[PDB]
């Protein structure tokens, strides 16, 4: 009654698969492993007769990305600011040059206000030119306290500084902002691991690019490696980028993005969905 | 299948995944490593030399962007620059390193910041200008930033600068930001620049064919400068923005200090890809 699965009934619907993961930016290495995962889960399975083969197959993987995905996800981290103890709750914020880590916390302060949470921002980029006076204009419009810390700080300083301020002030949240560095640069990775110290972070986020291709994996494996952090923001997804690095990071580090950025405005930020991101690929 | 047809065959394989891996548009791959395939075919009894192969391969990579060293010295003066491309991608940055290269060769640059979205744009090109001592030209309660370029542009000729480089904001064109594209269009048609420059992350992956073309058909490309090589990123997704435009790549960014920019060299960066 029901036909069994072998290779053969496969391989053209794998290679559509193949290249239809290549283009949404899912690297090459997690495409392939991903994709031999899903031959072998089906080699060997029945089916109805009158049943498209490729349906089951296209199905079969839509499902093994949702739980891939699915499995990954941690608590809200509204939830987990609002049930901490923590005064404040300590963010910091890291990742290569140009990705969109200021933006990004501008936008975080922006959300945290709407669920009623106090915020301050540390000025931690001591190097980039402007990188300080960029953050005024976000803090001034969203009416928020930044510290700069004192004339000639560095990064660590300020953040001490931005942690104290906080603590007597009852501040709910403190977010850093760092320059962007290099995974491969050993001295400010250094200056990151620095800071890390000196503030003792309750969550850090790794902020990725979205139009990034397979770099992205590698600056996320780096990172994990030489410094570590808790989840990732994937920033300028309407750029019309899939976004393929969120199953990338699920798969190979068991890492979870908490977010997207959509846009340069406040609002322009939505949390991430395993059902939401395997629309966006698959239609 | 001959046993050369078969070595023919493989080579071309594992050349795909390379250049995939590597971050090359994948249509185009199959497209260039069609032709590298029909010249393996048609080109030199004899079996596999992967020698002989992998000489076609860099011929037709290089012919994918041209051979000739970038001229990098402008063709007549004053010589107008203006600079395209992604949010973030190291427009601003890199305009600072250009007025740089170029000063320390003896012009006189003006720089002009023409960006009015960003926060602190133009605080930022200020701080690189006054770093490198350029002249920057800006006008931070203006919201037209066409008439800050043009009132820039013109300014600077007069004071008879050679060099003169147009700061812009970032844009990708897409949904909303099709308008930034049309925008973008009538800078380029008010400005009637000399050069524009798209200036590309190293790290972009598979939107950057289709990207460029966007840009490509609102303002023509001239030039490409890829940015942050100093990192990981292989690259394949700035050659595709350079195949989709035609543009010449001239420089690469090799870190975030104002003197790390260098003219682009074909061969290594083709070995890089791999
Ligand atoms: N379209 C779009 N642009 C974004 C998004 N996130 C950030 N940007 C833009 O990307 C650019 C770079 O952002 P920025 O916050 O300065 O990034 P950064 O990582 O802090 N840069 P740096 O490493 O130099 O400090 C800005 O123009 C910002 O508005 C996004 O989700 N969508
Ligand atoms: N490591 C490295 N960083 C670079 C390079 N070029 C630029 N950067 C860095 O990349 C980041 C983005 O630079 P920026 O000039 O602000 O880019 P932009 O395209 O003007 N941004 P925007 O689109 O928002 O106006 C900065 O941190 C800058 O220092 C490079 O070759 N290497
Ligand atoms: N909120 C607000 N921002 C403004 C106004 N005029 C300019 N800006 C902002 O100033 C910036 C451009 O000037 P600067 O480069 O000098 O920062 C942009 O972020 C722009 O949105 C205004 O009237 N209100
Ligand atoms: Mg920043
Ligand atoms: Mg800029």
């Amino acid at each position: 009654k029901y036909k069994t699965i072998k290779e053969d009934d496969l391989n053209d619907v794998i290679e559509e698969l193949r290249f239809q993961l290549l283009d949404s930016d899912v690297s090459y290495e997690v495409t392939e492993k991903i994709l031999e995962d899903l031959k072998n889960n089906l080699i060997g399975k029945k089916v109805s007769r009158r049943e498209e083969v490729e349906e089951i197959v296209i199905n079969t993987l839509k499902k093994s990305i949702t739980e891939i995905l699915t499995k990954n996800q941690k608590t809200d981290l509204i939830e987990k600011i609002r049930s901490s103890g923590k005064k404040p709750f300590v963010i910091i914020f890291f990742g290569v040059n140009g990705v969109g880590k200021t933006t990004t916390i501008a936008k975080v302060v922006n959300m945290l206000k709407k669920n009623n949470l106090s915020t301050i921002i540390a000025a931690s980029d001591t190097f980039r030119a402007a990188a300080q006076e960029q953050l005024a204009y976000h803090a001034s419009k969203l009416e928020v306290q930044l510290i700069r810390g004192k004339y000639g700080a560095d990064p660590a300083s300020v953040a001490f500084d931005a942690i104290s301020f906080a603590k007597s002030r009852n501040i709910d949240v403190v977010l850093i902002d760092t320059a962007g560095r290099m995974h491969i640069d050993s001295d400010l990775v250094e200056e990151l691991k620095k800071v890390l110290r000196i503030a003792k972070p309750d969550f850090r986020i790794l902020i990725l690019d979205s139009l990034a291709g397979s770099d992205a994996l590698e600056q996320a494996r780096h990172f994990e490696n030489n410094v570590g952090y808790d989840a990732v923001i994937l920033t300028k997804v309407d750029a019309d980028a899939k976004g393929g690095i969120a199953l990338s990071l699920a798969y190979e580090l068991k890492k979870p993005v908490v977010y997207m950025g959509v846009g340069q405005n406040y609002d322009d930020l939505i949390p991430f969905s395993p059902d939401w991101f395997v629309e966006r690929i698959f239609s | 299948s001959t046993p050369y047809e078969k070595a023919v065959d493989e080579f071309i394989k594992d050349l795909q995944k390379s250049l995939i891996s590597s971050d090359v548009n994948v249509k185009l791959v199959f497209s260039l490593t069609a032709k590298i395939k029909e010249r393996l075919n048609k080109e030199k009894s004899v079996l596999e030399r992967k020698e002989w192969f992998i000489s076609i391969v860099y011929d037709e990579l290089s012919k994918l962007f041209g051979g000739k060293e970038p001229n990098v010295n402008p063709t007549k003066l004053p010589f107008i620059i203006m600079l395209v491309g992604v949010q973030g991608s190291g427009k601003t940055t890199t305009a600072g390193k250009l007025a740089y290269f170029y000063k320390k060769r003896g012009y006189k640059v003006g720089l002009v910041a023409a960006d009015v979205y960003r926060p602190a744009a133009y605080d930022q090109l200020l701080q690189l200008g006054n770093q490198i001592g350029v002249q920057v030209y800006g006008e931070p309660n203006n919201q037209n930033p066409i008439e800050i370029a043009k009132k820039g542009v013109d300014i600077f000729v007069k004071n008879k600068m050679d060099i003169i480089i147009v700061d812009t904001a970032g844009r990708h064109g897409y949904g909303e930001e099709t308008k930034l594209l049309e925008e973008m269009k009538e800078m380029y048609d008010v400005l009637k620049p000399d050069d524009v420059i798209l200036v590309i992350d190293a790290s972009i992956g598979q939107k950057a064919y289709d990207l460029a073309s966007r840009f490509h058909q609102a303002s023509p490309i001239g030039s490409v400068i890829i940015t942050k090589m100093d990192g990981t990123a292989k690259g394949g997704g700035a050659l595709s923005a350079v195949v989709a435009t035609g543009a010449t790549i001239k420089f690469i960014g090799t870190g975030e200090k104002i003197d790390e920019l260098e003219t682009f060299n074909a061969k290594r960066f083709v070995s890089r890809i791999l």
